[PDB]
RNA sequence: UAAUGCGAUAAUACGCAUGACGGUUCAUUUUUGCCGUGUGUGGUCACGGUAAAACUUAAGAAUCGUCCA
């Protein structure tokens, strides 16, 4: 019970690892070409941006993946990019990248599964 | 706050008895040593006054409540033996594993098995069917034959009459079988050889 | 292609097919300008960018054996038929396609519009210059 | 030259692809102790022409017989050789028998119209392909090994030769 | 010394018309394509010579061996293009008929590892106890696996059984190591030779 | 209904079989000490020296050394700034469970070494070398000047200003710049120390 | 793909750490056999296929072991 494959222009990506959770935004002009990210923001930007005013205690933490979601937003606020669809595979369901999907519909952009 | 909700045992084998081990017998890595991994506390009706292989729950709770006195925490009731039996099963069970694991195993030891007739030593480790993931465990087995020696089943005695006897798995992951008489050794227990 | 999650999934989620390749194949294959015209003649409804991007480089190839004697008619009759494919799929490019359509008709000394050079030039110009990391 | 369709080239749905046992050019398996079988087959079964890879050669022993021919051979030819070779060489002589009748056969009695279903089992047969060795042996010498040869050679109808190990 | 002739490129069909002829078609593998031109060599060598080889040797002994090439131009036997040493590696030969179909070789020089499954010989088998009291000396492995050097290359192993009776194994641990060479694998304790009276209950 | 296991017996390698034909000669510690300053990129200075044989504490402080150097003299990207991590991280670590063994110079080399890196600190790397040479017999006895000019420098640029450690090396500084030994670094600190007494 | 991977509190701040040896798992189409179609007095014929089955020597990658020659 595969459902078909949609194409969409604008895709939400997530990368989690042992150490660091990546989120990137990647634009296509057809299946068959490469995408070009607009958007490349992960734990490890944010962890150097809030040690330096408020102590956390790892880059996966609660605090960081929060920041993660909220300089997402700023950056599709810039450009201009309000919904996106997100691509599910085994990393999606990470606790972390669970967090980070909940923060950033909380602030406004509009993250579609289907 | 006047609770229990340390454990003597846990500081024991970390900061005692771990060093000693690795000392006896020298191993390449820090992980490669003998490790206690769970305790499995099981009653089947073999082992109480109901003679029937199949009974129904509601005379397994009196036994359930039992394990949770000693252990802590809540036990289970065993899968029924096929689909078509559903409301009747064969017996009650509990895990523990952690800070809990150990504190069952010091109250045991310490003032329960001495006060046991007959008892010399836990049997030998027995070396079960390596699983998917390829790691090799021993199991040791014994069951404790007086369960009133507990200072627990005296609030309500007529209650807890029916209860007679235990049996005890503990898991255990080392290279060999000598590591794993190390270990229990290390546990204050004697083993029956 | 693979369905394991991996740090760039720009280079990843592209699909690729038996077909294309056997395309891309023919392609290389001719020996000739006369030999390529009836590749992409056949091939009228079947051809994508990277098909283009890759023609106007055996342009270049073949014109290297013609050492002496000018750019020969057939093609000249390539190149401007290829422009037509160009224009058309002129937002359709990636940086990498964009560097070797003007590497392959330059190599025949030819000019291309100015209108068609300006879109081309938003490959670098659009995202703050985003596109360039992507190339090697 | 292959017998399919453009759509076939590229859509066919014989994902897992065996090739069929009467080309099959691997070597049969050493035979085993199980229980012939009650089921009957298809006369295909029992006969195998291709010859054997080119890199066959003994297994166990230093001195056996090959088959030079394709053949059949029913349980009972296999017996009568089984008792030549072992009244031939010796007591004390190492014998491995690399071939059994496994293939059930049918018949039907006399005085029985064409029709009516297949009949019954009646005996039981093995295919021999070109080249393939059927017996081998050990401790004993050369000039034994090409009497128990010609021993048997007129109880078979396919032409054999020796094998040696170097 | 072999003889052996340069080739052109043809099809795998047109390998029938060299035997018919009376030479067998030969690649020898183990050359630098920058240096040498080539990753292999194909070449063909009269069946005489190699009929003569096989029998000197075995199929399975001449591959613990080193020969010497010379490629010559078949029109003109007396132009020498040059001389190789290689050992043979493996060995084509029909079901029906036993004759040579293709040969492999391997360019073997004096300071190069190479892998060579090296027979394993027997000593003094009749005088043994285990012989005398009625047994026999039953060979489970007749080949093993050595790494050797392209110098010394040890052409059998010598297993004495003189002093073998009856249930004495002999395993991989027992063999003898030359100089030169080590033991392959990690299956030891494997049994090579068993001094028994089973016949195979046959 | 539980069946049970039996593990293989293991195979202890038979004894007089070579592990390799292959000619790999054995490596002093001079030899390692070589090899790890002929380095020249942060991938080469990484396998310079790997495995507990030869990461020893005398190869750590080798590599912290020549890690400043290359840093110094030359730029890097991203990827070679990973790797110039990495080999901090494990340099200082192995030097904080193999301290007690080092030598005079090699604790006098790691000061230097800690001052120029501009990664954090390890936790007190810096103050148990001090302690063990705080004895005031190994700077005396320190024939090599190098070693006292790297200490005196190392602790200049630390601002330790330790006023025993430094009065005990001001004769000895002085010295050397008058023999003519270690002029560059000796003129450094005695420059630096002078410079905190007027201020 | 070192913002990697693995872990026996398994969580990830801490532990092992990217080299070197050893053992396992993955080019003249390697070139022979074999198979398919056409033709055929049953083979002194032609072309193609084997990423369907047997068969060569490498080089690399992924684990694993290891005070390292």
């Amino acid at each position: 019970p595969l459902k078909p494959l949609v194409f969409r222009p604008l895709k939400l990506f997530f990368w989690a690892t042992n150490r660091h959770v990546h989120a990137k935004v990647v634009r296509f002009s057809s299946p068959f070409n490469e995408g070009v990210p607009v958007v490349d923001i992960s734990t490890f930007d944010a962890f150097n941006k809030l040690k330096g005013s408020a102590p956390v205690v790892a880059p996966r933490s609660l605090e960081c993946y929060k920041e993660v979601a909220k300089m997402v937003k700023e950056e599709t606020a810039r450009q201009n990019i309000n919904e996106v669809t997100l691509h599910l595979n085994s990393h999606a369901s990470d606790r972390g990248v669970r967090e980070v999907v909940r923060e950033l519909k909380n602030l406004g952009l509009l993250v579609k599964k289907v | 706050s006047s609770l229990h909700l340390t454990s003597r045992y846990h500081h024991m084998f970390y900061n005692v008895l771990y060093r000693e081990m690795m000392l006896k017998a020298p191993k390449t890595k820090v992980e490669q040593g003998p490790h206690l991994e769970s305790i499995t506390l099981t009653i089947k009706t073999t082992d109480t006054r109901l003679d029937k292989d199949i009974v129904d729950k509601w005379e397994l709770l009196l036994f359930s409540l039992a394990l949770e006195h000693i252990t802590g925490e809540p036990a289970a009731f065993l899968p029924p033996p096929n689909r078509h039996v559903a409301n009747k099963s064969a017996g009650v069970t509990v895990t523990l594993k952690g800070e809990k694991m150990f504190n069952f195993l010091e109250k045991l030891v310490y003032t329960i098995l001495p006060n046991q007739t007959g008892f010399e030593g836990v049997p030998q480790p027995k070396t079960l069917v390596p699983g998917p993931d390829g790691v090799v465990k021993r199991v040791v087995d014994f069951g404790v034959t007086n369960l009133l020696l507990y200072p627990d089943f005296e609030e309500h005695f007529g209650v807890f009459e029916p209860i007679r006897s235990m049996q005890v798995r503990m898991m255990i992951r080392s290279d060999s079988d000598e590591s794993c008489n190390m270990l229990v050794s290390g546990l204050l227990v004697p083993q029956l050889e | 292609n693979t369905g394991v999650p991996g740090p760039r999934p720009e280079v990843a989620q592209k699909l690729s097919t038996e077909y294309q390749g056997h395309i891309l194949r023919m392609i290389s294959l001719a020996e000739s300008a006369s030999e390529l015209d009836e590749v992409l003649w056949s091939s009228k409804k079947h051809l994508r960018p990277v098909h283009i991007a890759r023609s106007c480089l055996k342009l270049e190839y073949l014109r290297t054996k013609e050492k002496g004697r000018e750019v020969s008619e057939p093609i000249k009759n390539l190149a401007s038929e290829l422009e037509n494919y160009v224009e058309l799929y002129s937002t359709k490019f990636t940086i990498g396609q964009v560097s070797q359509l003007v590497r392959g008709l330059s190599s025949i000394r030819r000019n291309i519009q100015p209108d068609l050079l300006l879109k081309l030039a938003a490959v670098v110009v659009a995202d703050d210059g985003r596109q360039v990391q992507l190339a090697n | 030259f292959r017998r399919r369709t453009w759509p076939a080239v590229c859509g066919s749905l014989h994902i897992w692809k065996k090739m069929p046992w009467r080309i099959d050019q691997a070597p049969p398996p050493m035979p085993d102790s199980k229980p012939l079988t009650r089921l009957r087959a298809k006369r295909y079964e029992g006969i195998k022409k291709v010859v054997m890879p080119n890199s066959t050669q003994l297994q166990f022993g230093l001195y056996g017989i090959r088959s030079m021919e394709s053949a059949r051979l029913k349980d009972n030819t296999l017996e009568a050789i089984r008792r030549t070779i072992r009244r031939k060489i010796k007591k004390t002589g190492r014998l491995w028998i690399m071939i059994r009748a496994t293939v059930p056969m049918t018949k039907k009695p006399l005085g029985i119209r064409m029709g009516k279903g297949k009949g019954s089992i009646d005996h039981y047969v093995t295919p021999i392909r070109p080249g393939q060795i059927l017996y081998e042996f050990d401790r004993i010498s050369r000039p034994i090994a090409l009497q128990a040869l010609r021993a048997i050679q007129p109880k078979l109808p396919c032409r054999l030769g020796l094998v040696e190990w170097s | 010394e072999l003889t052996a002739y340069a080739r052109t490129k043809t099809k795998k069909s047109r390998a029938k018309y060299l035997r018919e002829d009376g030479n067998i078609p030969t690649v020898i593998h183990g050359f630098d394509k920058a240096t040498c031109g080539f990753h292999n060599l194909n070449l063909c060598i009269p069946e005489k010579e190699a009929n003569a080889m096989v029998r000197k040797y075995g199929r399975n002994g001449c591959a613990a061996r080193v020969v010497k090439v010379k490629v010559v131009d078949h029109a003109n036997p007396e132009k020498v293009f040059g001389y190789l040493r290689t050992r043979p590696c493996s060995l084509a030969i029909t079901a029906t008929s036993l004759k040579l179909e293709l040969m492999h070789l391997q360019y073997c020089p004096q300071d190069r590892l190479v892998d060579v499954r090296v027979p394993i010989r027997l000593i003094n088998d009749d005088v043994a106890p285990g012989v005398k009291k009625g047994g026999w000396i039953s060979v489970k492995q007749r080949l093993v696996g050595y790494q050797c050097r392209g110098n010394s290359i040890p052409p059998h192993i010598e297993v004495d059984a003189k002093h073998l009776r009856l249930d004495d194994k002999v395993l991989k641990r027992d063999l003898p190591i030359p100089k030169g060479t080590r033991l392959l694998g990690c299956d030891f304790d494997a049994v090579v030779l068993h001094c028994t009276t089973d016949v195979g209950k046959e | 209904i539980e069946e049970y296991y039996v593990v293989p017996p293991a195979c202890p390698p038979p004894p007089h079989n070579p592990k390799t034909l292959k000619y790999v000669p054995k490596l002093n510690r001079t030899q390692i000490i070589a090899r790890v300053y002929e380095a020249k990129t942060p991938t080469e200075l990484e396998n310079s020296a790997l495995g507990k044989k030869f990461f020893s504490e005398f190869a750590a402080v080798a590599k912290l050394v020549r890690l400043s150097q290359l840093r110094r003299a030359n730029v890097y990207n991203s990827r070679d700034d990973a790797m110039c991590v990495s080999i901090y991280n494990t340099s200082v670590r192995v030097a904080d469970k193999l301290l007690h063994l080092s030598s005079d110079e090699e604790l006098c080399g790691l000061i230097w070494a800690l001052s120029q890196l501009p990664y954090p600190e390890y936790e007190n790397l810096v103050d148990r070398s001090l302690q063990i040479l705080l004895e005031e017999d190994k700077p005396l006895k320190t024939g090599s000047s190098l070693a006292v000019s790297r200490a005196a420098a190392g602790l200049a640029s630390l601002g330790r200003w330790d006023a025993s450690t430094w009065e005990v090396l001001v004769p000895l500084l002085r010295k050397n710049v008058q023999e003519g030994k270690e002029v560059e670094l000796s003129n450094l600190a005695l420059g630096l120390y002078d410079a905190r007494e007027t201020v």
